[PDB]
């Protein structure tokens, strides 16, 4: 049998526009005490 | 939901029986 073997492998994804804030928690400057730390929930966001 | 758009959450919601909610606790996926 023949084929023709693929010319090139493209791999395509949705565009992400989750936009966590990350920037957000690593601007900031009225950071409080160590004892009393947030848990942030980075729910629906993109690991960039 | 109501008139312009909808609301879901994923919180404790204790009861309204009737600010439908009154808790709130581990309060994911606004």
């Amino acid at each position: 049998n023949f084929r023709v073997q693929p010319t090139e492998s493209i791999v395509r994804f949705p565009n992400v526009t989750n936009l966590c804030p990350f920037h957000e928690v690593f601007n900031a400057t009225r950071f409080a005490s160590v004892y009393a730390w947030n848990r942030t929930r980075i729910s629906n966001c993109v690991a960039d | 939901n109501n008139a312009t758009n909808v609301f879901i959450k994923v919180c404790e919601f204790q009861f309204c029986n009737d600010g439908v909610y009154s808790s709130a606790n581990n309060c994911t996926f606004e």
